[PDB]
Parts: structure tokens; C-alpha cells; sequence
């Protein structure tokens, strides 16, 4: 017996179904550490971290909400981007683009 | 004294502490609120001695064991956390999972 | 991606089919529906989603709510549903989906700059307790109140007085008026009662006029017919409630002619088992009738091994009994029944009792309302099993009848429903989270309008608000003015037409009772069982339908030994 | 029927002819009239009197009282008598018999539904004390003093600073301003003393406009002829009093020649015995003037065998003295008198002494004025037995001369009398309840302005109010709006004119001083004595009529460690 | 006549050329001049200087002050000098020598019947110290900073929620509004934070308008340089003050991106070292920028051995990360540097860094802002000796240096300072007392507005305000009115002009900020130094000039063990 | 530890209790609010330990005895009542005439 103990039911979650994805070789150039959230707009992160930023037009990281991707300095890795929802108007960030797409 | 507002508290921690140590002594499991003041007046009285926050961050696992509390208790209690004021001035100490 | 159904509960809290033990009880509760959209939901902290452009818009203030509650399990009479909870202007806005709706689907509660959050992921949310049986023998007993779970108290008293030790009134005029305003210090919401035990209807009105909710009768004052029919009267042309305690020493009749008085009309009977006051041996049968809203009073909830022998030096005490007086030793020994204590908790698990009340320091404990009522739940899940209505292996419909007891309910029977009582969008957000091992006993968190009044808080001048000693302080919403925003003093229709409020120069938020008179048994959420009961005049023994009802007594509960320091 | 006597006492309380220890001294009073009609005795419990149409009539708020003391034994200086005291409006309405006219006989004190009920049976009820030598050092002092029965505090000061330390003086428009508005915070009814000491009148003149009650001229902001003549001739003018603490140094000249300034004109003498100030060795001396109020504070009181061991560190750390100096030693030696100790407590025996006071936390303790008066007249019984005014066997009317000392005569010296200070009707109901084995040390309740501001409380958890820990709690009496309702803030009558209670937004109701002028030693209730005193020079001897005036010290006292826990 | 040196000091404090140590540490002040004229010293006490006609005048309370602190010893940026301290009307009206003009020279300070007196001989009076880091997780935090010394707190928050718990943001209208009306009740100066964090003005004027004098970006809500650059924009507009707390996971860009979407406009830096948050690991080159105010948070000052072990746990905490998910804890670790640690010491010593705050319970404690400046100060004496700018053989610059770090730059950094920040005349009058042995550490007295809040009492019914059990009690300048009328709530221009105190009802009195956007590094007393400093993004290593900064950790610290009993 | 209102106003009764038990310790009478506070704890105590109401009601008689305690002491208190969490939850316990 253990006060408040959950029984959680075996199994898998699927996150963000039905939504377009793409995965992104991406490069940190820095020289310091670069660690990406999981709803930031991809497409306006730290300019040190080379990808193809055109691909990552209104993208965001397809991992859980609330977790991230770190990149340490000279770092390369492919990660999997998920679409902006909603009115999939980004306002923010950079202020790259602050309106529609 | 002029004792702050902090101080007075603390003195709330050790008489709550007084409670647990006596049932511990006569040979009682001790509950969740007795556990919790138990180990943190340990770590009160490890600071004033002049022991290291590292020092108690390990000791303060040894305070109680499983069989000395009711059961659930050592889950309901993931870690402890007091402050003391060391010699060299007020730290934290945090002690994960004190009862195994 | 995909992510682990323990890993999401870990992060998120349980979602639906997940099970979750209710303290260290054998109740269990399974969520029955998740409002999110797995891979959106906002979750606050550094590097988190809760940040501008992403989980927060750009919304102005007007377009966004004030509070939200993320990743909330819900546990109310309606139901146990995993979802976020907006509050905005002090009230409950929505329960759906908060987040932005620039870069989010499904976006029902909009987070923006002027969003403050509370993250209660893995933490169990409900509607404040409502204790309709207060003596206000002392203003401490609101703190004491609030910490345990429960957000509005209605009763009478002037404080430590005689007339309050053995009853919930607060005579006249002159008291209310003074009541009123030394309730504007107090951080839950009130309602008072005026001494209802007259038979000229004037001296009524006027304490109604003056400001209070109902009219409680109460043998000490004599309970007769002539009082019990006047006070209706009164009620009934005034919206207010009538709050029963009747005559013990069957001295102007027996229970068959106090219900002749009462004539079929709205009335709240207090601890309809007797043991806190009423009719020997047979006051319990009440609960068989429509316009008979019953309710229990904690100290024999639930039927354990000390509960008679506790009881005898409690009665005198409270009602200012002598025992070296025969007659006053006799008429206590009249009230302690082992039979109706014992049928009481199964009837309650039944729905024949709807509501549980404290009767604060005066055969009851205060802060042990909500407590007490999961104790009796577990006790009934433990002895009988499953209940009819159940559905699923889970004790869901079991919750839902026992949290209805102290928090819906009560506000039906009061006449405030429309103000508090539940979570429900429109409601003053009254609402209080509790982690899962803690549930009914200790809180996590406190809110009283849509501010955080009172809450465990450890070393003030730690790093961090989690160092011990934690012991529950007052916040915010407990302070001065910002207290009278967040709190309600419910008033009588005639009261606040009167311009009571203006004149007493009252602080706080002011709300008005009505629908006292239309509510019956047939209205009580989940509790509206009106069973064929009868009870032996010699033997005390309880039976519905022929049946025998009983229940044996506990020698252990859980919500005991194993949080309370003494 | 009949009842025998012992057990009509444990039902109702003492009667005519029976006698009753005061807590554990050798005072002993005995009832001399009890206004009841036997059988006819209001009592409240289940199955009790006080019911509906019983002992509680159908009249409208407006004829009936809203609280009512069941069978109290009344101490006050007019008698010790048993009955009903009716409390309406926060007065007191009346003192007689209470009950339902439609059915009881004799009923002076109608109870109808708007009556909240107190018992009092086997309880000594009191006016609350008053006490006219605070420091207001902190604000803590009125918790104290409430809880030990003080309901009334008279004096001055900013809070710890130096000046407030030494003098009861509050300096200034803007600090007594300050002061007023901070006093609607304190439970019990407050008057401002502002600095007396000046030459120029304009200086007092704005102080009393600004709301002080009183003037107090202290030696450590100089206590020269030239100060004490113009602080006379201010009070003489606006109706306040002047509270004197004279020039101990000799340094401006002797007590004849204060005296000689004063010139024959109303004056409150604080300390008179000398060792909280005054001129030495012989202010003791002014007790014998038809125009001096004396008044002892309460360190002395009464004569034991540490009480001198005790005074003189007390003495240095009160008035900033310091022990390296051999002139500020030897000044406070000089103050320190076996002599006029030993005296003062038969002083206060015989009637020329006639106020006891506290001078809080400045050679006094707040808390412990009512014990120490009744400690010196215990101490005066077993010295000197029975006074000469005596009648029958008991001491009834040493009881009547002690009680006036802290209740009306304070009240009268200070122009307040009409307000408060005794059990009259039209007076404000402050009140103390009283067990007999508790009589002036730990009150069983304290009731300000018809509300019960503090009392003892048990468990606000617990079923009852009785079980443990019991310690003194604030009641409603002490809440928010309530409070400002059932308190006092005595202005002078220029103040009040000014409309200072109005600019400086004073919640708390308002009451006038006057009549300051007038009172002289003569009016002093059970406490005239103008004796023929002397005091020699080198000795220190007191004599009256050439008779020596001593005492012996007590080594062991009562209401001490039997009640004490530290 | 002729008296010594030591004998001097003993009765009036120390004079000119007189050293003094503070506390237990190796600091040691002078003092630089002293005031008075020898021989014309104002004392109080029986038989002293303060009496009618001697050191007190005839004046009329128009014509002299309320309040003087006599024989003070001044600790402030622009002097360490003797001096009698003058208040009227609840602010400094002059510094210099008090008396009575008709008989001393040079009385600069009258004294008449409307001054109260405070005793300051041999205490060391400053100016009440000034947080600008609070998260108003509780209201308890006020009465902790306000007994350490800190008299005016600026910062966010609701209570003990999430949103709180991680940042000083009041997010919103209806909590800006709650909180406003809550600081009433608080006995400090308070000033409110916004949330800054968005993308749209608006959202961020209607704040401004709704009352916060300023707008915390925290990257909690994420501090993006779009957010940066809105937050600045409106700052500029609406003068009020931006508190940056930058992003430490680079995710947005590193240090000179956020410095370059700053672009040159004025900004406080919260814990520029990096610990308490920022970009990893080189927010403390912030500090070289003639637009940044840079701050320190206290876990971290000063370096000692139990530092970095004491910070991994604390972090998670705060910021509510997850030590099971690998990212989170990475984060943690890169925030904790033992290099950027041990440097911030020294930078302080430099006069680089130019504030001190705590971060209330979210890494930080809030009654040891004062406490860990002068430790710091003590062990950079020790390891570097003498500033360069020190002139004799004292401590004293240095000691202005610190002092400056508490009180006067946290007051310019957010526009306050011509309301509080240092002892000036116009100012108000919140200063604080300390004896030597105790300078900061335990006060001896703390004012606020003229009226002692709070300070050390002890026993209430003690015959003296010095015995045991002495601990501290709130006095009447923190009671309801009084309290209203000494503290100050600040508003934002705008929110003044639209009319919110009326709206709301503050009782307080009001303030208003400006020149928040004026002022520049080179503004800051005696810490203005822009120093060339570059951090290694590989080894963390802080270097000025190439020239590596760096200092030893403590392994015994002065004002810890010898005064605490926890 | 999470202590309400209740469990910190018990702590006041037990340290009151210390107190009491010191100086029965060291051969005094105890005077009315030390032998209160002394049979009230060990009532607390008892009903830590597990025993029952019934239990309890007679053993707090046997605490004090009328020599142990002041003169007059005894008629002071004639019952004495306090509150502790039994295994089935709080009860009231009432001693009469605790001292004999």
C-alpha cells in the first residue's frame, strides 16, 4: 500500500498525430552550448546552429512538450520537426516573421 | 536573544522533533510528520557542529530506516530539505530518499 | 513522437484508463476523460512551453484569463476528467484546453501576459468544502476551516457565549449587525443563521431583514410545533432556510408530530442519526421524506471502536447538561444509540443522508468535515463493496456521492448553488489542489476567488519555498483588502434590499440566497434516496424495507496516525 | 417545592447569607442581596428555562435585551449582590431579574428571541479594570492588560524609543495623530497623555486640540514649578487632567514647593509612594491635600521580602541612568525607601491612597494590576484584621474599597466616568466573568461594549471548547469592524470640536472627557482619607497623627506561583 | 571643564579619530567628523540635557521636529560621521546639532514639547535597506525583511504559485490590482513587477497602466530579444524600469545578441554572475556596458566552501525542472560555475557589479541582503587589503562602497531615490539602529516613515522592556492607520494619472517613480567601474585586462554562528 | 510536515508538559497548570501508543496524586479533557477527579 500510488495502464502515447513533419540535419558552429524547447520556432533559433532554415518555416520540435535538444559546440544531429498548429501565426523569437505562416 | 522571525521558527522544527524522538525511543514506527522533523533536526545539529553540506547530504540517509516508520511513509517522503546556519553562513541541505 | 504511458504520467499526470489511489485509502479513482491534445500541453518552467509566442499569446488582458490551473485532475459530482482550468475575474472561466491559439490546435483557455500559472500536474483539484453547521464559538475556527479544505462556513454564534456553546445562533439585530462585520476579517465565505425558536413571526423578519440566511431551531430554545410551524412561515415568504434541531425529550410530541408541524415544507434537519440532537430514538426516519434535506454531523462518521464511549461527557458539555442531575444524565443516555450510529454510514453510502457537516465545537470537529467523509467511504467500499451504480472496476460513482455530500449539496440546500459548490464555469473560484497522498487530509494549495489564501510554506528565508518547517500560513488572498475581493457575505433578499451592506459599511463582496424553499431530497446530487425506514422504539434497531441495517465498527483508519504529528 | 441551600448554590450559585472565597486569599465575601424570585431563576441548557414561551417572550428586538448574565454574583463598590445584568446597545440596561413577563413574575429584564444568552451561575462578575500609568512602549501591553481584566488604558507614548521608555508622554500633533489612528487597532478604550512639560501654553494648547485627554509632566523632561503652573493653568482651561511625576533631585525645590505651585488646583500624583518617582524622601506626604488624586503603581505593591533586592537595576534601565555615575546612583538609592514601602500598603488600607496602576514596562507590570491590588489586601487582613467599617463577618466592605481603586476612581480621576468604571446602567458593557478560584488572576471571560473580546479556548479542533491546550485567544469582540464598534477613543472636548476624529478618519466610536477639574480627594469612592502624614527627613519614617505607619514583608504571596506556569 | 577621550565615548558614543569595528568582522570605520559643539551635548533621561527650558525649547510644534536621534553615528555613502539625526513630518528634516536655541549655540535641531527622542549614543544609524529582487511567494517575507534591515521591496508575484515561484512577475490587471490593495497591509514600501515577457506593447501598457513601476523578463516566459526589444520600447515610453533575467540555454542567441536587441537603453541585470540565471557562462560580461545596472543575488555572496555543493538541488527547484530528464539537469549544471562564483566577489570589491538583492525564496534569502554584503566586503579586505581609493588608516570607503549596494543604487536604479535610498534631508525617514556588536546583523530599532515598526522587545508584563524572552514584535508603526500612513506604495506615472489608488482604494500613501531610463553605470555610487572583462566559453575562467579575477571560498564566516541560534 | 493550525497548538501543550515533568522530576508540588499539562500529554501519548478511550480515562487518573501536587490543586481540576489522533481517528477523552 502506498498513499496516493497511481496504476497507470500499460502502453504508448502518440504525440502530435496527424501532423506534417520533416527531419533537419542541423550543426552547432559556436563555441558555447545551444538548447532548443520544444514549441520555439525552430526556424529562429541561435543563428550559430546551421541548417536549412527555409525548411523550418513554421516548424517547431516534435519531442514531448516541455522537453528539448541540446547541441553542444560543433554538435551535428537530424531532429524531427512538427507543424505549427492553430492560426499558425508566430509572433516572437526573433521577430522574423511576427504574423501568418 | 533578539530572536528574528526565522529563528523562532526553527524552534518549532526541534520541539517537533522532541515529539518524534521520544516515540522512536519507546519503540514506535514513526508517521510522516514525525520522519520528516526527526532528519531535519539532525541536519540542524550537524550544522552547528560544523559538518559539511555534503557531509549531511549523506548522512542524513541514515537517520531512519524503512523499518523504523509506518508503512508508505519512506514514499511519501522523496526528500528533505532544511537550512542551518553553518560556519560559514546559512546553506541548504538536501537529502534524497533519507529512508531506504 | 511516442512516449511511455508511465513517462507521460511522470510529466503530465495520469490520463485516461490510469488509476489513482485516493490517499491511503482503498478508494480508487480512474480518469474518465482527458480534454488535452497529446503532444500540446503547456507545462510551465525554464526551457518549458508556457513562453511568449510559443505556449502564451499576444492577447490583451480582456482576451485571456487571469489563472490557470495546467494538467488538473478534476474530481467532481459530474466527474473525474483530466484538463486544464481557466479562472478569470476571481470566477471560473473554462475547463478545456489552455494555450495559444497562434501555434496551438484545440485552444479553449488562452494564455497571455496576464496569465499567471499554478502547475497541477499529478495533483488532484476540487470545489471548496461548505459546512452548513457552525457555532461561531471563536474566529479561529475559519483558519482551522480553510486549511482542511473547506471555502464557505454558514452558522450562528457571537463567540464564546452560552447560547452559542449549545447552538448555531446569532441572536437579534445588534449581534447580526456585528457579525456581519467582524465576518469581513475572516478569509471564507459566510452566511449566518438567526435564532429561529419564536412564535410571533416579526421577531423573525427582523433578524431576517437584519441580515441572516436562515433561521435555526434548536431544542435549547425549545423546539415546539408553534416555533417550528412559525419559523417556516416566515421562511417561506422570505426565501430563506429553516435548520432543524428538534426535541429530544419528546416533550411537545413525538417525531410523527414535529413532521406534522414542518406540514411538507423545505427543511434542513441537522444530524438526522440523533447523537448531536433530536428526537429519541427515532429522529433518523426523517430522511424518508421529499421535503427532508438531512445531514450528519462528523463525530459519528465513521462508526469506530471509541466513538460511544467518547460521546457521553461530549453531550453535557455542549448542551450545559448537570450530571448529578438524573433527568439530565438520562436524556444524554437517550441520544447515544449504537444501532442508529452504526446505520447511519450506510445509509450515507445509499444516498438516504446527503450532506456531512462539522457542528464546530459542539459534539463535532471542524476541521475534520472532509476527512471524515472519506473515512466513512472507505469503511462502506471495505464492508460492502461495490456500489449499484458502479461502472468499471473503479470507485468513481462512489466518489462522486461522497465529494456531493460536503461541497454541491450543501450550497442547494442553502440556497448559494448559483454562487459556489462545484467547479463550474460561472462559479467563484474556490478551489483546492491536493497531491494524490494527501487527498482529504492535507492541501497542497488553498484558493478563495481566484487567490491563493492559504498554503503549506516552509523556511521564509530558505532558497527556495520547500525547506522545512512547512506548516500552513496565511497568503495573500488572506490579507486586508484583498481578502474582501476574494471572499462573499451572502445576505437575505430582504437584507440587501434593505441596503444592510451600505449601512454596516461591509467590505467584501456581497451575495444574495434564494431557492431555499423549491429545493427537496429529489435535488440532492447523487444522494436522493428516500428509503421505507423504521426504527424499533425498544431495540433502536434501524431497518429499511423490512431489512436490517448495521455496520461494524473500525478499529484502524487511514486519514489518521499516519499524517498527524499529535 | 423546596431545595436545600448547598445544592441551590452548584444549581444557581450562592445566595443571600452564603460566603465565598476570593481565589486563594483569605478574603471571603458574602452575598447581601440577590434580586431573584426563587423558582423563578433563568437557566439555559437543553430542557432548560430559556425556551420559547418559556423563559424567553415573543417581544421585538426593541423591547427585549440583546445579552443577558444568568445568575451573576455582582463585586462592585456599590455592592456584592446577586442577580441578571441585561446588556443592550453595548450598555448596560439594567441589573434585576430577567425572563418572560408573560408567564414569570418580577421580570425587570425582558428575554425574547433576539436575547443571546451568557451564564454566570457560580461566577463573580466585575467592571473591567482601568488602568492611568501605560507607556505605550508596545503595542502587546493591551493584550495583556485586557486578558488580566483591564478594559480601559489610559497614558502616552510613540513605541521603544527613549522618551516612551521613561515618560507616558506622546509628543506632538503628528505623533499623537499617529496615535489615535493606530489605537483603533487595540481591543481595549484608549486616552492619549501628551508631553505636559513646558512654559509657553500654546505648546500644550495644540496637544490637546490635537486629542490628548490629559497632560503628564515627568522629572526626565523637567518637572520645574514653572512647567507644573503652566500645564494647571492649560488643564484648567480645557477641561483635561495633568498627571504629575515630581522633581525626586530636589533640584527646582522641595515637595513643599511643588505643592506651592500647584496651588491648591486638581492633580493626578502618580507613584506617590516615591519609588517610581517623586521628590525624596517625602512625596508621600501629598496624599494628606483635598486636591491631589494619589495613585500607587504597582512594583511595590504590596511589601515582600524581594521587593527591594528587585528595584534598584529596574530603577536605572527605566530612566537612562547610569551606574557609573555616581550621581545617577545615588539618586536612585534615594529612591529606594523600606520606609514608605511598608507604609504605602496600609495607606491603601485605611483609603488615602486611592488608585492602583501598572506603569508599564517603566517600573510596572502591565499585566498584574488587579492581582496586586488584591495581594495588598490580603496581606492588610492578616496584618490588621478587620477595618473599622466593617459589618457583619466578612469583608465585604475592604472588598468594595480595594475594587474602586482600579474600576470608578481611575474612571473619575480622568473624566471618564460617565463613560466607564463600573456596572451601572447607561455605562458601557465591559464586563469580566470571574470563577471564584480564579478571581483576579486568569479571567473565565472579557466582554468589551456587549461583545466578548477574549477569553480562554481550548481545541478549535476539538468537539467541545474545553479540552486542552486552553490559553487566551481573541474573540469577534476583537475583529476588524467589530472591534471599532465596541471600543472607545476618549478626545478632549477641543479635539472633538475640531472634528479631529473625522480628519484623521477614526473608525472606532468616540467618547468626550470632562468633569477633570472638579474632582477632588473627597470624591474618591471608599478612598477620602486626607491623613495628618509626616515623614522625617533622615528615617525616612512615615507617621499619621504622630503614630508610626509600617508593615511587615510577605515571603510568600497568593494568586502567585499556584496559577503561574513560569 | 575637561574630560577623556573614553569617558567621553561611554556616555556620548565615539567623536572624531575614533575607530570602530562592525560586528565580529575585520571592518573597521572612523569617524570623519562629528557635529557637535563639546560641552552642548542633548542627552535624555532623569536629571539630563532634554528638559523644559534647558534642552527643550518653548516652541511651538510648527517650529521644532517630531523625532531626534540623539548623538548618532552616521553610516551612509557620503559619510561616516557624528551627528543628532532630525525627523518632521515623517521625513528628514535636517542632520546636525539639536536643542534649545535660547540657551545652546549652534542648534541647527530644535527641541520642544512636540519631539519625542530616540537615544543613539553609541549606535550606528543607516538608511533602511532596498530589495529589488522579491518574488512575493508569501506575505511573511515582508516582516523577515523588514526586522534584517530592509525597508522598501520591489518585485512579483501572487502567492505560492508556479508562476511566483520562478519569477517576480504580478502578471496582469486583476493580480497587479489584488496585490496593489494587499501592500497595504505590508509595513514596507512596495513597488510591483510586471510580466515583460511579450511580443505586443499593448499587453505591456495596460500593465504599466494597471500599476507595476517596472517589467521583469524572465526566461521562465521566455526571453526572446523580440520580447526584450517590446518590453524596452514601452519602457521607454512609460519610464519605468526593465529587470532582465536573460536566456541561459543560448536558444535564442548568445549574451551579445541580447545585448545587441538591448541596444543601448537602460537595464537592470538580475544575478549578472549567471547563477541565479542567464547565459551560459557569460551573462557576467554584462557588466561592462555603461546602459546596464548590474545586480548580484545572495546564495552566492560570498564564495564559501559549502557554496556550489548547497546550489544543484536548489536550482531544480526554483525553475521547476525534472533531475530525471537529462536536459534539464545539463541546464542546472551549466549555471553553476565555480569561476564566474569566486570572481563576482571581487567585481563587488571593484565596484563592477553595483547592486546586491536576494531573489527571495527562488535562489536567494530574503533576510540576508545586508548580512552577505558586509561578509563579502570582510573577506575581500582579508584577500585584497586596502581599496585603492582608501585614504587613512579605516575601512571607510569600502564601506561606503557596500552600503551604496543595498541602499542608495538599488533606489536610482529603479526611480525611487527621491523618495528613500539614504539618509537626506527631504527623504523619508526609514532608518535603522544598530549597536556595533550587532551592525548588520539584529537592529536595534527600525523606523519607517517616523514611527518605530519593528525591534526587539521583550517580557510585556516585564517591569522593564529588557527581560528575556526578547525577541521581534511589530509596533505601532505597522498597526492598521498608522502603518497606511508610513509606508509608501509606487505607482507608474501613468497608473497615478488614471486614477488607481482612488479606484482601488489604497489607503497608503503614494509614489511615483521616474528616471528609470535616464540613468547609466556611471550614475551608480561608488560602483561604477566598466571593466574590459571576457569570460572563457571553454575553462569559464573571468578575466579583466587579460588579468585573470578570481578569490579564495570561506570556510568560516563573521555574523553567522555567534548570533544565530539556528 | 505540513502541520495545521491544530498540530502546532498541541506542540504548545506538550512543551508545557516538559516543563512539568522537570520539576516533578526534581521533587516539586506541582502547581494547577503544570499537573494540566502533565496528565494531558500522557493522555496524547497514550493515544499514540494505540490504547483505547476507556483505557485512557482510568489510567489519567493514576498520573498525579493528591501529595504530588499543591494544596488546593486538586479541587482546581475536577476533570481534564484533551484530544489526540487514535488509530480510528481523533476522540475525546475525559478524566474525572484526575487527581486523588
Amino acid at each position: 500500500m502506498i498513499p496516493g500510488e497511481y496504476h497507470v495502464k500499460p502502453g504508448q502515447i502518440a504525440l502530435n498525430t496527424g501532423r506534417a513533419t520533416c527531419r533537419v540535419v542541423v550543426e552547432n558552429h559556436g563555441d558555447r552550448p545551444i538548447q532548443v524547447g520544444s514549441h520555439y520556432h525552430f526556424a529562429e533559433v541561435n543563428p550559430a546552429l546551421k541548417f536549412d532554415r527555409q525548411q523550418a518555416a513554421g516548424y517547431r520540435l516534435n519531442i514531448p512538450a516541455g522537453t528539448a535538444v541540446r547541441f553542444e559546440p560543433g554538435q551535428k544531429r537530424e531532429v524531427e520537426l512538427v507543424a505549427f498548429a492553430g492560426h499558425r501565426a508566430v509572433f516572437g523569437f526573433r521577430g522574423e516573421v511576427m504574423g501568418p505562416l | 536573544m533578539e530572536l528574528t522571525p526565522r529563528e523562532k521558527d526553527k524552534l518549532l522544527l526541534f520541539t517537533a522533533a522532541l515529539v518524534a524522538e521520544r516515540r522512536l525511543a519507546r519503540g514506535l514506527k514513526l508517521n510522516y510528520p514525525e520522519s520528516v522533523a526527526l532528519i531535519s533536526a539532525f541536519i540542524m545539529e550537524g550544522a552547528r557542529d560544523g559538518k559539511s553540506v555534503a557531509s549531511l547530504m549523506e548522512e542524513g540517509r541514515h537517520v531512519l530506516t524503512r523499518e523504523q516508520v509506518m508503512e508508505g511513509v519512506p514514499e511519501m517522503i522523496p526528500d528533505i530539505q532544511v537550512e542551518a546556519t553553518f560556519p560559514d553562513g546559512s546553506k541548504l541541505v538536501t537529502v534524497h530518499n533519507p529512508i531506504i | 513522437s511516442n512516449i511511455s504511458r508511465q513517462a507521460y504520467a511522470d510529466m503530465f499526470g495520469p490520463t485516461v484508463g490510469d488509476k489513482v489511489r485516493l490517499a491511503d485509502t482503498e478508494l480508487w479513482i480512474e480518469v474518465e476523460d482527458d480534454l488535452t491534445t497529446y503532444g500540446e500541453e503547456v507545462k510551465f518552467g525554464g526551457g518549458k512551453v508556457i513562453r511568449d509566442g510559443m505556449g502564451q499569446g499576444q492577447m490583451l488582458a480582456a482576451d485571456c484569463v487571469d489563472l490557470v490551473l495546467t494538467n488538473a485532475l478534476i474530481v467532481d459530482h459530474w466527474g473525474i476528467v483530466k484538463a486544464d482550468i481557466g479562472v478569470k475575474d476571481g470566477r471560473i472561466f473554462a475547463i478545456g484546453k489552455a494555450g495559444n491559439p497562434d501555434i496551438q490546435p484545440n485552444v479553449t483557455i488562452p494564455i497571455g501576459a496576464a496569465t499567471e500559472v499554478i502547475a497541477a500536474e499529478g495533483k488532484i483539484v476540487t470545489a471548496g468544502g461548505i459546512d452548513t453547521h457552525i457555532h461561531w464559538i471563536c474566529p479561529q475556527q475559519a483558519e482551522e476551516a480553510l486549511v482542511s479544505g473547506v471555502t464557505t462556513m454558514v452558522g450562528g454564534g457571537t463567540g464564546p457565549a452560552a447560547g452559542t456553546h449549545a447552538t448555531t445562533c446569532t441572536p437579534g439585530p445588534w449581534y447580526i449587525s456585528r457579525m456581519l462585520q467582524a465576518a469581513d476579517s475572516l478569509p471564507v465565505n459566510i452566511g449566518l443563521l438567526g435564532k429561529g425558536n419564536v412564535s410571533q413571526p416579526d421577531a423573525l423578519r427582523e433578524q431576517v431583514a437584519a441580515g441572516v440566511i436562515g433561521l435555526a431551531i434548536h431544542e435549547d430554545w425549545g423546539a415546539t410545533p408553534a416555533a417550528i410551524d412559525c419559523a417556516l412561515t416566515v421562511a417561506d415568504e422570505m426565501d430563506i432556510q429553516v435548520a432543524l434541531h428538534s426535541d429530544t425529550l419528546n416533550e411537545s410530541g413525538f417525531v410523527e408530530d414535529t413532521l406534522a408541524a414542518i406540514g411538507g415544507r423545505t427543511i434542513h434537519t441537522f444530524h438526522t442519526e440523533g447523537a448531536g440532537g433530536g428526537h429519541a430514538p427515532d429522529i433518523i426516519t426523517a430522511c424518508a421524506h421529499p421535503n427532508i434535506l438531512p445531514s450528519s454531523t462528523n463525530p459519528t462518521l465513521p462508526y469506530t471502536l471509541n466513538t460511544i464511549d467518547e460521546h457521553l461527557d461530549m453531550l453535557m458539555v455542549c448542551h450545559h447538561l448537570d450530571p448529578d442531575i438524573a433527568e439530565d444524565v438520562a436524556f444524554a443516555e437517550s441520544r447515544i444509540r449504537r444501532e442508529t450510529i452504526a446505520a447511519e454510514d450506510v445509509l450515507h453510502d445509499l444516498g438516504a443522508f446527503s450532506l456531512t457537516s462539522s457542528d464546530s465545537q459542539a459534539m463535532g470537529r471542524v476541521g475534520e468535515v472532509i476527512l471524515r467523509t472519506w473515512q466513512v467511504a472507505h469503511r462502506m467500499k471495505v464492508q460492502r463493496g461495490a456500489l449499484a451504480e458502479e461502472t468499471g472496476d473503479n470507485d468513481n460513482f462512489r466518489v462522486k456521492r461522497y465529494i456531493a455530500k460536503y461541497t454541491i449539496n450543501p450550497a442547494l440546500t442553502h440556497g448559494i448553488a448559483h454562487e459556489v459548490g462545484s467547479i463550474e464555469v460561472g462559479k467563484l473560484a474556490d478551489l483546492v489542489v491536493w497531491s494524490p497522498a494527501f487527498f482529504g487530509v492535507k492541501p497542497a494549495t488553498v484558493i478563495k476567488g481566484g487567490m491563493i489564501a492559504i498554503a503549506p510554506m516552509g523556511d521564509i528565508n530558505a532558497s527556495i519555498p520547500t525547506p522545512q518547517p512547512v506548516h500552513y500560513r496565511p497568503m495573500f488572498g488572506a490579507l486586508g483588502s484583498a481578502r474582501h475581493h476574494c471572499r462573499l457575505t451572502f445576505l437575505s433578499q430582504a437584507a440587501a434590499a434593505n441596503g444592510v451592506a451600505e449601512r454596516l459599511n461591509l467590505r467584501s463582496a456581497i451575495a444574495v440566497v434564494k431557492g431555499c424553499r423549491t429545493v427537496q431530497k429529489a435535488d440532492m446530487v447523487h444522494n436522493s434516496l428516500q428509503p421505507n425506514i423504521t426504527v424499533d422504539a425498544q431495540t433502536y434497531e434501524v431497518r429499511v424495507d423490512g431489512e436490517l441495517i448495521t455496520s461494524e465498527p473500525a478499529d484502524v483508519l487511514p486519514m489518521a496516525q499516519r499524517y498527524f504529528l499529535f
